[PDB]
């Protein structure tokens, strides 16, 4: 997960 | 006038268009975006709402977006516009003299310093001068016909730096850096200050909020938000700042807080219908 947006990488 | 929120992310990029209202506290569901998108930015020119950039992060892809799409509240229709020169996920946008500026963002591994400018009357983009710094998750605001690019992420370092664009002159100038490193903050202008709310500093999501006084070239802290958040939406309505959703390191927020400058206080105003990060927000 993107630490900043939460989106799946 | 209402607070429009477009797109965002929860488990996947979203198509939601929803409109909020100070006065009665009502949430309204409107026409879905034609292509889901998160990490976009929103702005209003004329009385038309624009969705710029982002990406469609879905179970079958993760496509960065160069798209520009336009919503007419009179018609409840989304209309596609000419696309940007490059895809821009985690873009920042500001509006000067009816022109839309697209700032930074990413395409795959590429972290853009490029900037381009859209004219609704002619429906077309052009490249202007690039920033001094590659920035994704950049906050953008316009104060006295000057455009500010604030914080963000260059690929390795999250940034507390800010730089200012002079449209008369097509030059970027660094300004005094923020006290706090902030990527994915909410950045807006309230009165004669540039506000930077929340964001992520490389270790923690932030609830702190600071504002830049152009006259003194100084950043000063104001009252912090209740809830730490990055990748939040932000806008000014009726001389008050609203922040919408975001991500706090674990949870996708539906919290909406409102900053009153006269009292220097944040109050939880409402909740979005569902929690999400990376929305585009604008008022019309």
């Amino acid at each position: 997960l993107d630490e900043e947006t939460g989106e799946f990488l | 006038r209402l607070i429009y929120t477009a797109g965002g992310y929860f488990r996947q990029s979203l198509s939601y268009l929803e409109a909020y209202n100070p006065s009665d506290g009502t949430w309204l569901r409107l026409a879905d975006l034609q292509v889901p998108r998160s990490g976009l930015a929103g702005c209003v020119v004329g009385g038309l709402l624009y969705a710029v950039g982002g990406r469609n992060n879905s179970p079958d892809g993760n496509t960065d977006s160069s798209a520009l799409d336009c919503y007419n509240p009179m018609t409840n229709q989304w209309s596609p516009c000419a696309p940007m020169s490059v895809p821009r996920n985690r873009i920042g946008v500001g509006v000067i003299d009816g022109h839309i500026y697209a700032v930074g963002g990413s395409h795959g591994c590429i972290h853009h310093n490029s900037v381009e400018r859209y004219e609704p009357e002619r429906d077309e983009w052009h490249l202007v001068a690039p920033m001094l710094t590659r920035r994704i998750g950049v906050g953008v605001a316009v104060l006295n016909r000057l455009l500010y690019a604030v914080g963000g992420f260059d690929g390795t370092n999250r940034l507390n730096s800010a730089e200012c664009y002079y449209p008369e002159r097509n030059e970027w100038r660094m300004i005094t850096a923020m006290n706090t490193i902030r990527s994915g903050a909410g950045v807006c202008v309230l009165h004669n200050c540039i506000y930077a709310a929340g964001g992520y500093d490389g270790q923690d999501q932030l609830n702190s909020v600071e504002r830049y006084d152009v006259a003194t070239a100084t950043w000063t802290f104001v009252a912090p938000m209740k809830h730490r958040r990055s990748a939040l939406g932000i806008t000014v309505h009726q001389g008050r700042i609203y922040v919408l959703g975001g991500y706090d390191g674990h949870t996708f927020l539906d919290s909406v807080e409102c900053y009153d400058p006269d009292t220097d206080t944040w109050s939880e105003v409402t909740r979005m219908t569902s929690g999400r990060s990376g929305v585009g927000v604008a008022v019309t």
